[PDB]
């Protein structure tokens, strides 16, 4: 649920205006910053295991979707000019 | 340890009672195994510890005895029971079978 | 017959009972039908990959030199202090990883000797078994924890 | 003689003295010993130790335990008759804690052969000490040792030597996580000259290789990802001063908390490691 | 559990032959692999035993120096090697495996030697 | 393990000489270093032993006072000093090192001393 | 403890067999070593504990004996076997050798 909430958090940048640079920038950066900590929080009692788990490819994909929206905004200002 | 079976050959019709004696030189234990080897294949376990049955030995195979005298008795002798029967003592380091029957 | 005089003639002081000699010495192996009763699992840790549980390890065997013709009872529930003077199969846990008897207020041992020689041996034991788990699908995994009741000093013979 | 044999052999008869070593005032007692490891895990870098459940076996001739009564080659005995005979007083020079197992009985095995050879197997947990060099921590290859040493007998009364073939024995499905125990195990001497004389020692080398898959996920990928989005500030407009500064100001602290996280999993070692010069350069 | 041996062998008097015993169903370093000898005119005869993980062996008195037990965890196979072959080696050689005792509840098809 | 000594010596009656035993191959404070005498016309003769880390020594009764064992971990070397030389001190002095017993399986090249 | 090799010199021939004795005084143990010193070099260990060999000793060197009497023995002398042989008792504090025997 928390990883699900943060993934939906970063999507509000797609509605707010493009010219609001510090708004959409810090939003996509904070969300990707938090998922980097949420995934690290998934090893409280899990052993130092080599292979990938089932929750590892969930936090990783949710992480992979949060900064994808970040660099998505990076192209928007770039495509703007 | 010597496992000396008395008789080498034994023949009889279907549905008979036969006692295949296996007299050992030492009272090892009740540890005696009885193997059936059809001509041309690996032997198969029938009885171990002189009384138990291996998985898949359906009836008509009963061991007995103790000390140095044993027996492998069969009553419902089908045609598929005339083969080689080996008694095996497994209560010592050098394992030795019998003389076949 | 003054059971203080009977406990000494069945075992202990008189009758020459050696707890060092296996029953049926130089005979068939002593088969031991044993079951367990688990009071509680818990502390199934993925970090250490283990789990503790206390159980009542019950194990039965026939000891022919514990047969009595004095008391007409079917079984005969004895005192756990008369449990260190009889033969006992020395089974351990191959994934023991830390186990201990329970000494609280007494020895948590049980011993009843049937009229023919049977021996019920119940003991209360906590033990942190080693459960190597496969966490390939951790949140939805279905692990499988074991306990191996193995003998140590006596062979299969 | 079903039970008088145990009395006439050792204890209460024949005058067996368990305090005097075999062949007293003669040659030393070569104790051929081998090891069987059940579990091998809990290898902590913080404590520099590892726990290894093993069955320690050891054979030694004892000319006053030779019998002519039973025709058996060997003769299994009860472990209660294991406290009434001589036993080599070995220990583990890097023990750091080791306890027997008395679960439902003393996990001891005695076997006196026909000529006096005494097999002796016991179970031990033995959380040994493994000083490990972490110069290249995430992908290092350690060597955890196991030193079997005598304590009260010099090398004129007790000598230890490994089994000639198959001395260290690993269980079948023994697979410890985060490491892989190599099948080659070096068996060498570790003879200890102390202040009190010559003392026997024989060690077993265990070579371990660290499974890098775990650290590849928690350590390298996140810091690698944190360095990537630091690059996309060049694609954003340069006039957006606060928006552009927002990237680095959070990623600088981001790598800082990542570099700190690579310490709780490790000890506080002086020199620099293989992961520190990765996290530091990514921080740069 | 199953044990697959080698094919038929044909050796000359004085050479040496190595018989295999492929284990298909369990790790070869798990159980004791026993080696027997069946010769026509006599019953079976126990050669020895090898634990393929610890290199321990127990040869029969008659077969010491004649049979050499080895193993290879890379192939899950135990190897018996007869040396100094004579006319008394013509027989069938089995590799049984008693799990719950000193009996032989598992067997191989049997390798035929001719010298 | 290779022990190394110093060159030959030429000393006058009454002086004192210090023969070293360099330890090239192992830490000097690890094993017991021994010291032997071999005077021509007679055989070898054990002087004593020193453990170069604990300062423990064991001199022969015949050589008490004559021999003085020391050590210096700064260069992995164990020293011996012969005081009050005479004419009966012309021999070769070795520094053996028995590891697995009281024998002498490691040796130095031999320091010749002519008084 | 005093060791005693009662033969300073012994006669022999190449390829033959010879038995060297070292009759100790007390019954220390089976602890007796045997050294070989070529003229100009340090001695070398051959047989420690009176029956075991050192890493590198040829197979023709054999030790035996117990109590007081002991013996070294060669089988096939090569061109590097005529030298001095010392017996050493290592079951006491004063490690006294023997008188040596030139082969
Ligand atoms: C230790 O000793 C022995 C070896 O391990 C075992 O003792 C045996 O235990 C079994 C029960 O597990 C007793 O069962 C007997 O079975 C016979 C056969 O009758 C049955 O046969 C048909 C098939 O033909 C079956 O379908 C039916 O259910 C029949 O009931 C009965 O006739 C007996 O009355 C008895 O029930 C054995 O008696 C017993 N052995 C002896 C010598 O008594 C066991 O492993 C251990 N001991 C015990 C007591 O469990
Ligand atoms: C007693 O303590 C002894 C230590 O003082 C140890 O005995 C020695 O152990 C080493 C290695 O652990 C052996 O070295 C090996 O021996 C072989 C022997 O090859 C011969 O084998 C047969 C034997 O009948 C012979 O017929 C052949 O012709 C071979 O020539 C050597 O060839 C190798 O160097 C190998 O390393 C010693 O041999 C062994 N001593 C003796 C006297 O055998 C050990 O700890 C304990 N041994 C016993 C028997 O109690
Ligand atoms: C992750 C979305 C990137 C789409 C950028 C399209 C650029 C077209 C010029
Ligand atoms: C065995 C897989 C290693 C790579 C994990 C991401």
């Amino acid at each position: 649920i928390p990883s699900l909430l943060i993934v939906i958090l970063s999507w509000i940048s797609f509605w707010i205006n493009m010219d609001a640079a510090p708004a959409r920038v810090g939003l996509g950066i904070t969300t990707v910053l938090t998922m980097t900590t949420q995934s690290s929080g998934s090893r409280a009692s899990l052993p130092k295991v080599s292979y990938v788990k089932a929750i590892d490819i969930w936090m990783a994909v949710c992480l992979l979707f949060v900064f994808s929206a970040l660099l998505e905004y990076a192209a928007v200002n770039f495509v703007s000019r | 340890i010597v496992m000396t079976q008395s008789h080498k050959f034994m023949s009889t019709s279907v549905g008979d009672r036969v006692s295949i004696t296996c007299k050992a030189s030492q009272d090892v234990s009740t540890a005696v195994a009885w193997y059936q080897q059809k001509p041309g294949q690996s032997p198969k376990l029938l009885i171990y510890w002189a009384s138990t049955r291996h998985t898949g030995v359906p009836g008509r195979f009963t061991g007995s005895g103790s000390g140095t005298d044993y027996t492998l008795t069969i009553s419902s002798v089908q045609a598929e029971d005339l083969s080689l029967y080996y008694c095996q003592q497994h209560y010592s380091t050098p394992r030795t079978f019998g003389g076949g029957t | 017959m003054s059971p203080s005089d009977f406990l000494d003639k069945l075992m202990g002081r008189t009758s020459g009972y050696d707890a060092r000699i296996r029953p049926n010495f130089k005979g068939p192996p002593v088969n031991v039908s044993c079951n367990i009763f688990i009071n509680s699992f818990g502390s199934i840790a993925e970090t250490t990959m283990d789990y503790r549980v206390n159980i009542f390890l019950r194990q039965q065997w026939n000891d022919p030199r514990l047969a009595y013709n004095e008391y007409p009872d079917d079984s005969l529930d004895l005192d756990p202090s008369m449990l260190d003077s009889i033969w006992k199969p020395d089974l351990f846990f191959a994934n023991e990883k830390g186990a201990h008897f329970h000494e609280i207020t007494t020895d948590n041992k049980l011993l009843r000797i049937s009229r023919n020689g049977n021996v019920l041996y119940s003991i209360r034991i906590t033990l942190t078994l080693a459960c190597p788990m496969d966490l390939k699908n951790f949140p939805m995994d279905v692990q499988t924890c074991i306990m191996q009741l193995e003998s140590f000093g006596y062979t299969m013979n | 003689s079903p039970s008088d044999f145990l009395d006439k052999l050792m204890g209460r008869t024949s005058g067996y003295d368990a305090r005097i070593r075999p062949n007293f005032k003669g040659p030393p007692v070569n104790v051929s010993c081998n090891i069987f490891i059940n579990s091998f895990g809990s290898i902590a870098e913080t404590t520099m130790d590892y726990r290894v459940n093993i069955f320690l076996r050891q054979q030694w001739n004892d000319p006053r335990l030779a019998y002519n009564e039973y025709p058996d080659d060997s003769l299994d005995l009860d472990p209660s008759m294991l406290d009434s005979i001589w036993k080599p007083d070995l220990f583990f020079a890097n023990e750091k804690g080791a306890h027997f197992h008395e679960i439902t009985t003393d996990n001891k095995l005695l076997r006196i052969s026909r000529n006096g050879n005494v097999l002796y197997s016991i179970r031990i947990t033995l959380t040994l000490a493994c000083p490990m060099d972490l110069k290249n921590f995430p992908m290092d290859v350690q060597t955890c040792i196991m030193q079997l040493e005598s304590f009260g007998y010099t090398m004129n009364d007790l000598i230890f030597e490994w089994q000639e073939q198959g001395a260290v024995q690993v269980a079948d499905g023994l697979t410890l996580p985060q490491f892989i125990l190599k099948e080659e195990k070096d068996l060498r001497y570790c003879t200890k000259h102390y202040n009190t004389g010559k003392f026997t020692c024989i060690e077993a080398r265990f070579h371990l290789e660290r499974q890098m898959g775990y650290y590849l996920i928690q350590m390298y990928i996140p810091s690698l990802l944190i360095v990537i989005l630091s690059w996309i500030s060049f694609w954003i407009n340069m006039d957006a001063a606060p928006a552009r500064v927002g990237l680095g100001i959070t990623t600088v602290l981001t790598m800082t908390t990542q570099s700190s996280g690579s310490r709780a999993s490790l000890p506080k070692v002086s020199y620099v490691k293989a992961i520190d010069i990765w996290m530091a350069v990514c921080l740069l | 559990v199953q044990l697959q041996q080698s094919g038929a062998e044909l050796m000359k008097p004085g050479a040496a032959v190595k018989i295999s015993c492929k284990a298909t169903g369990h790790t070869i370093s798990r159980y004791w692999i026993d080696w027997l000898k069946q010769r026509p005119g006599h019953g079976l005869e126990w050669i020895g035993e090898i634990l393929p993980g610890s290199g321990s062996t127990n040869y029969n008195e008659k077969f010491k120096g004649k049979a050499t037990f080895t193993a290879e965890k890379s192939s899950n196979t135990a190897y018996m090697q007869l040396s100094s072959l004579t006319s008394e080696d013509s027989a069938v050689y089995y590799c049984a495996m008693g799990v719950r005792g000193n009996y032989f509840d598992y067997w191989g098809q049997g390798t035929t030697l001719t010298v």
